[PDB]
């Protein structure tokens, strides 16, 4: 299994920022139970229909097929290797395109925010603990999205 | 000595003017070629630039 | 005047051939096939019958200009199975759901119904 | 009507060459009429595409390596972005950058406000389009553009 770059049960605040708000695509606006990493995200309500009330799993994973790279792209859908993060009931693909902390500071570098492409879904994380996982780097990271819990 | 000089150019203040090569859009190449990591120490001596 | 006679949209000519096969170099084990004299009627349904082919990495066709009556397919599939392979089978399978079709067709017409003929 | 003259016409003044004018250092041309608006609808965030229209749409294009790209979403059923397809298309490793200054997010301070992406910002890196939507601006005629980049 996956190399786990990030891990959490996330609870909804809002769904509608600013309200403003579109089909298909949606922008949730979430915080972690731990109280300590804010996140927000666009979803394909269409085909994952969320709810203010629900708490939801989420996972941030550097690989699938195991352990080994998979930068081969091309999804091949031949393969049958139950390596797979397959349980989960929303899984996304994507790049990491900024990363982006007060660093200036003595020391500094404390407290942390990342920015997700998925493929023009966009996400945004803020934290400490992601500070060995999260890089500015080519399509590679996967959002995988769960059960949206009880 | 630059900046004085380059005042007196531009006496109306503007920022933009056209030049050959564009150099922020070049560094930016490098960043992105090279995987410069932002936050890891670079590996680079000051007077090599000078030079 | 320059417009063709509307008979050579359709029929092959004396020095051409009707289907004809080169390889791409650019991925290993994949094809190209030229349909000549044909038209989306045929090119659209081939494209239909091998994606519901499991084995079949891509499939696709195109136009090449729509003055010119040809067909481009391109198919590409796993190591362990060859691409010309999956393309008459896709044709035969097509061919069996056709007939089977007509079969049900002339029988649901069979059915009672008058003035039938 | 000889060899020298279609040499002089291929070298010199053939269309690829004309492209940024020097009668005001932008390109001379750019994307157009019905295409371009057709552009503009496509890379909104919001458009997706099943296995047959990628693989349709690949087959459209030219220098494609013939490596279907992994679709942004993969469950809970295979789905592509619209500028995921489009990130095909944009050169080796063409790289803008702003360029979103449509009638789309603020006339300014309001992306200041944290970068709630709101949405509009045209970002590009490696050749591979990371956000927002194309238009006028980015692909048209202007001086800044991403056809501009190309060239
Ligand atoms: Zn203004």
């Amino acid at each position: 299994m996956a190399g786990i770059l990030f891990e959490d049960i996330f609870d909804v605040k809002d769904i509608d920022p600013e309200g403003k708000k579109f089909d298909r695509v949606s922008r949730l606006h979430c915080e972690s139970e731990s109280f300590k990493m804010d996140l927000i995200l666009d979803v394909n309500i269409q085909i994952y229909p969320v709810d203010l009330g629900d708490k939801f799993r989420l996972v941030i994973a550097s690989t699938l097929y195991e352990d080994g790279t998979l930068d081969d792209g091309e999804y091949n859908p031949t393969d049958d290797r139950p390596s797979r993060a397959d349980q989960f009931e929303y899984v996304m693909y994507g790049k990491v395109y900024r990363i982006e902390g007060d660093e200036t500071s003595t020391e500094a570098a404390t407290r942390l925010s990342a920015y997700v492409s998925y493929g023009g879904l966009l996400m945004r994380l803020q934290g400490d603990a992601n500070n060995l996982h999260g890089f500015e780097v080519d399509s590679r990271v996967y959002l995988l999205m769960k059960k949206l819990a009880f | 000595e630059d900046r004085e000089v380059l005042r007196v150019i531009f006496p109306t203040g503007d920022s933009k003017v056209v030049l050959p090569c564009n150099l922020l859009r070049m560094i930016w190449n490098a960043q992105k070629i090279f995987h410069i990591n932002p936050r890891l120490p670079s590996d680079l001596h000051p007077i090599k630039v000078v030079e | 005047m320059n417009a063709p006679p509307a008979f050579e949209s359709f029929l092959l000519f004396e020095g051409e051939k009707k289907i004809t096969i080169n390889k791409d170099t650019k991925v290993p084990n994949a094809c190209l096939f030229t349909i000549n004299k044909e038209d989306h009627t045929l090119g659209n349904i081939i494209k239909s019958q091998l994606l519901k082919d499991p084995q079949v990495l891509f499939a696709g066709y195109k136009v090449p200009h729509p003055l010119e009556h040809k067909i481009i397919i391109r198919v590409q599939t796993t190591p362990d199975y060859s691409p010309q392979e999956a393309f008459t089978n896709a044709i035969t399978d097509l061919i069996s759901e056709l007939s089977l079709l007509e079969e049900r067709f002339r029988v649901a017409i069979k059915d009672k119904q008058e003035g039938i003929e | 009507q000889s060899l020298e003259t279609r040499a002089e016409i291929q070298e010199l003044a053939m269309v690829p060459r004309m492209i940024v004018t020097p009668q005001s250092n932008r390109p001379v041309m750019g994307i157009v009429q019905d295409t371009l608006t057709a552009v503009r609808k496509f890379t909104k965030r919001d458009v997706f595409l099943e296995r047959g229209e990628v693989m349709n749409l690949l087959m459209f294009l030219s220098t494609w390596d013939g490596k279907v790209p992994q679709p942004a979403i993969l469950k809970p059923r295979p789905l592509w972005t619209g500028k995921q397809i489009f990130s095909l298309i944009i050169p080796g490793h063409i790289n803008c950058i702003r360029t979103h200054s449509t009638h789309p997010d603020d006339e300014d301070s309001g992306p200041y406000k944290h970068i709630s992406p709101g949405d509009t910002k045209v970002v590009v890196e490696n050749g591979e389009l990371i956000m927002g939507i194309l238009c006028k601006k980015s692909l048209g005629t202007s001086a800044g553009s991403l056809v501009h980049i190309s060239y």
